[PDB]
């Protein structure tokens, strides 16, 4: 089971979120994330697509 | 400081763990100032 | 001693109640932290 349905980085935003692999990161958080560079900074893990 | 790490309109919690922790230990400076009575009749006057 | 949520002179409860805090924020249930003001120069033997 994934965590709670949270962004994870910003905790306020849940709607139609994305999953990390171990996470719900929100769409701008993801974008913002995938911009700055390949890593994902939150679970070290490559970015989803 | 703290209005310089919380105040934002929309992009303000990018990274809410790193700032909640700075924060947290910005004001757990009291620490280093020591607790040694400065006045001790003061002191026991106000415990009184 | 002869109780058991109480956790005071007791590791194990202390412990217990660390991990059931750490599993609550991790699945999101309501945490309530509450101090009390003026424990000691309220209470009275006469509730004892
Ligand atoms: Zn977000
Ligand atoms: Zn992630």
């Amino acid at each position: 089971l994934y965590g709670r349905y949270n962004c994870k980085c910003c905790w306020f935003a849940d709607t139609n979120l994305i999953t990390c692999n171990d996470h719900y990161l929100c769409l701008r958080c993801h974008q913002t994330m995938l911009r700055n560079s390949e890593l994902c900074h939150i679970c070290w893990k490559p970015l989803p697509t | 400081l703290f209005i310089r790490l919380l105040s934002g309109e929309s992009d303000a919690s990018l990274f809410f763990s790193r700032r909640f922790k700075y924060l947290l230990n910005v004001s757990y400076l009291c620490h280093l100032i020591t607790k040694e009575t400065p006045d001790r009749l003061t002191d026991q006057i106000k415990c009184f | 001693n002869s109780m058991k949520y109480t956790c005071l002179n007791s590791e194990k409860e202390f412990e217990r109640a660390i991990c059931d805090m750490k599993m609550a924020v991790n699945n999101g249930d309501l945490s309530c932290s509450y101090d009390h003001s003026k424990w000691g120069p309220t209470m009275s033997p006469a509730l004892f």
